[PDB]
Parts: structure tokens; C-alpha cells; sequence
């Protein structure tokens, strides 16, 4: 299981 | 590597908000999540917290927790619940959202004064209140001011400015407990049962994330003043994409919690808190903003058996201010309430606010609030038409 997370500028900041 | 340290707290709430909303735990379920966090703002806040480049701390154990909100949509753009705390375990307790600590006087604007002007108990910021010996309604227990003294007949704006307790409790009596409690609901804040003590304390009997106050809730609440009386539920996420292709958009629906006139009046009075009041350490001559300070206290048992200094002390120091674009609530103190905030440590909350707000506004050309229709100036105060 992998979930990518982006900021308000829609740029990746995390993967879990 | 997995995720930067400075996003631990933020990411913790994202996981939770997605959970509450969709019902899925993104740690065991694949999803793409687009959040509201302003990465650059986060980084800067982290440095204010963990470096000596912006604020002089008395030590490394003193704590801080704050939340910054976009007053136009309730989006949480930055959040951090602790400093110099590197006990790496992911998504531990985020103090920015915990309501276990007292927010003191920051409760006065939203629990006593906003409701008062809103419901017609006072018609202007010049209204004369009473800072005289006064006991909590229905009891012989006296309401004390920090200096155990009384200023007597002073104006509403001045009572707020100096944060006099008597006028605040008295005001809460005139507003009425039930509708004071209903007014807080309009701002996301609630108590199991509200009591007069809550006129100057967020201390509540039941301990939930919902009862009481936290940096998260205080920021959303004060955001309502800044935008003209509209409350937006705090948001960490605005969109998620499931591994299948269908997406979910989260709406920033706002509910009016107070009149446009009430907001301007509260705001008008709160900027004098930064200019000639308790919140002078967060003042910026070039920035149109308003805020309120707060200081909790120690019980008698604590003062006698645990406090080893004659210096003015407190377990909590708070500040909650806002500009026309951002609202920010700050909390300071030690994990162990028994370790007091002393002298230099007490100015920490205000200065942390000033540093962040400088970062967020110095670049733009900040605008002031405009006296709405239904009110008029008269020297230093504002009255209702
Ligand atoms: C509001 O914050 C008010 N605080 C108090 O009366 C309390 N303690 O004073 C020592 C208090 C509130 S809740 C609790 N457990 N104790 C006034 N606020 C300020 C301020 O800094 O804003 C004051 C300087 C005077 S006391
Ligand atoms: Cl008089
Ligand atoms: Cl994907
Ligand atoms: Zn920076
Ligand atoms: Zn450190
Ligand atoms: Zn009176
Ligand atoms: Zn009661
Ligand atoms: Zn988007």
C-alpha cells in the first residue's frame, strides 16, 4: 500500500 | 526517507481528516491526497520554532504549538505542535489540536464580548463597564484580576485591552450562559456544560478533542473576526484521488457566526491590544492586525508546594491574532504544567506570532478593515447607527 501526498502547490511532499 | 520531520504534525491531521471524511485510512489504502499546507510557510515556522534566528527562548524544553488558518476558506496552511522534540515515532500526539490546556483570556472575545455586541448588550466600544469587586454569579466567590485590584469605570475597549477579569465574567452574565454557549458553537467551540469560569478559561470538565480550546480551534474562531463574521471548519485536505480514478473534493462552506458589525467592533478593539495593551510584543507598525493575549494560573496547592519563585509565573501563555488574510493562534508552556513560564519565557508566544505574521505579510500590501454600514467612528471608539 502506497499513498502519495501533495501540498497546496500540488507538489509531492510524502509517500506512505 | 519517508516524509520530512516538519510535516509530521500536519500529516497526522491529514490522515485523520481523510479518515473522518471518506472512512479510509490512507496508511493501508492507496490514495493520492492534495493538502492545503503551504510548504514554504511550514518550513519557516519550523525554523522560528527550532532555531534562535527569530526568537530568544529561555531553553530548549519550553514548548510551543500553533496553527495558521486562511481566514477566507478555513484552510490550515501551517501547523506545528512542539519544538526540539525529536522522539521519532510517527504521528504522535499533536499538541496543536489537543484541548487539554487552558487558553485563558483568549476566550473573552469569543465567549463574552462578541456575543454581547452581537445580542445588543452593549452598543459601542466606548460603553462603560465595571471593574469593581464582583463575585461569580450565584456564589460569594470573588472574581479577581491578576493584580487583585480594580480600575473602576472603564470603557469596553479598555477592559479588553488590559484584560480585566471582572468585566469579562460580568459580561458573560449579561449575555446569558446558554446563548454564550450557542454563540461558541457558531465558531466550532463547545463545552459539556458551560460555567461562568469559562468567561476567562477554556478549562472544561470533560476531556475530548471537541470540548475546550486548541490552537487549531482558536485560529478558526478568530478567522471569523477577520473575514467579517464567517466561520470555516478547519481543513487540511481539499482533494483525494482513489487508485481507481474517481475523486473527492472537500468544500469550504462557511456559516455566519456573527454580524459584520460585531466583527469590526471586536477587531477595532483588539488592535488596541497590540498597540497599548497586553499584546504589545506582537505589534507591527506596518501591519493592520488584531489579537488577544492569555495567561493561565496555578492553583493554591501548586503555588505553595511546587512554585519556587516569587516571579510572576504561569503554566500557559497564549496569543491569537489575525490579519485580513491569515489567522494564527499560539500556545506556550512546558509538557509539565508544573514547570512555569518566567519573565522572558512569557513573551515567547507573542514573538512567535510576530515572526510568522511578518513572514506571511511583509511581501504583500496588507489592507485594513473598512467600517461597515451600521456603525460610525467617534475619535477612538465605534458606535451603532
Ligand atoms: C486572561 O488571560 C486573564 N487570566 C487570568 O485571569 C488567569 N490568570 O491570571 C494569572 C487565568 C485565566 S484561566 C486560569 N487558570 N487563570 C488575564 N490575562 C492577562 C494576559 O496576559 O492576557 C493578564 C496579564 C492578567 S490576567
Ligand atoms: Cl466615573
Ligand atoms: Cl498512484
Ligand atoms: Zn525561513
Ligand atoms: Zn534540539
Ligand atoms: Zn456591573
Ligand atoms: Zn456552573
Ligand atoms: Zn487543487
Amino acid at each position: 500500500t502506497s499513498s502519495k501526498i501533495y501540498d497546496n502547490k500540488n507538489q509531492l511532499i510524502a509517500d506512505l | 526517507s519517508n516524509y520530512p520531520a516538519y510535516m509530521d504534525n500536519y500529516l497526522k491531521e491529514v490522515i485523520n481528516q481523510v479518515e473522518e471524511e471518506t472512512g479510509y485510512n490512507l496508511l493501508t489504502t492507496g490514495m493520492d491526497v492534495y493538502t492545503n499546507v503551504d510548504q514554504e510557510a511550514q518550513k519557516h515556522l519550523w525554523d522560528i520554532y527550532n532555531t534562535d534566528e527569530y526568537v530568544a527562548y529561555p531553553d530548549d524544553e519550553l514548548q510551543v504549538a500553533s496553527t495558521i488558518v486562511d481566514v477566507s476558506n478555513g484552510k490550515v496552511i501551517a501547523q506545528l505542535g512542539a519544538r526540539h522534540q525529536s522522539s521519532n515515532v510517527s504521528f504522535g500526539i499533536n499538541q496543536a489540536v489537543e484541548t487539554n490546556r487552558d487558553w485563558g483570556s483568549t476566550m473573552k472575545p469569543i465567549t463574552d464580548y462578541a456575543p454581547a455586541l452581537e445580542y445588543g448588550v452593549y452598543e459601542s466600544t466606548a460603553t462603560i463597564v465595571h471593574d469593581e469587586p464582583y463575585n461569580y454569579p450565584g456564589t460569594n466567590t470573588p472574581v479577581y484580576n491578576w493584580d487583585r485590584g480594580y480600575f473602576g469605570n472603564i470603557t469596553l475597549q479598555y477592559a479588553l485591552q488590559q484584560s480585566r477579569n471582572v468585566p469579562a465574567v460580568e459580561t458573560l452574565n449579561k449575555v446569558g450562559l446558554n446563548r454564550a454557549k450557542t454563540f461558541l458553537n457558531g465558531l466550532g467551540i463547545d463545552y459539556p456544560s458551560i460555567h461562568y469560569s469559562n468567561a476567562i478559561s477554556s478549562n472544561t470538565t470533560e476531556s475530548d478533542k471537541k470540548y475546550g480550546a486548541s490552537s487549531e480551534k482558536m485560529a478558526a474562531a478568530y478567522a471569523a473576526f477577520a473575514n467579517g463574521g464567517t466561520y470555516y471548519k478547519p481543513m487540511y485536505i481539499h482533494k483525494v484521488v482513489f487508485s481507481d480514478g474517481s475523486e473527492k473534493e472537500f468544500s469550504n462552506v462557511g456559516t455566519r457566526a456573527m454580524k459584520e458589525t460585531t466583527a469590526y467592533m471586536m477587531t477595532d478593539m483588539m488592535k488596541t491590544v497590540l498597540t497599548y495593551g497586553t499584546g504589545r510584543n506582537a505589534y507591527l507598525a506596518w501591519l493592520p492586525q488584531a489579537g488577544k493575549t492569555g495567561t493561565s494560573n496555578y492553583t493554591d496547592e501548586e503555588i505553595e508546594n511546587h512554585i519556587k519563585t516569587s516571579q510572576f509565573v504561569a503554566p500557559d501563555e497564549l496569543f491569537a491574532g489575525y490579519t485580513r488574510k491569515y489567522s494564527m493562534a499560539v500556545w506556550t508552556g512546558y509538557s509539565n504544567r508544573l514547570t512555569p513560564l518566567v519573565g522572558n519565557g512569557l513573551t515567547v508566544a507573542a514573538k512567535v506570532y510576530r515572526s510568522m505574521m511578518t513572514y506571511l505579510s511583509e511581501g504583500s500590501n496588507p489592507e485594513d478593515w473598512n467600517i461597515p454600514e451600521g456603525l460610525y467612528r467617534n475619535g477612538e471608539f465605534v458606535f451603532k447607527n
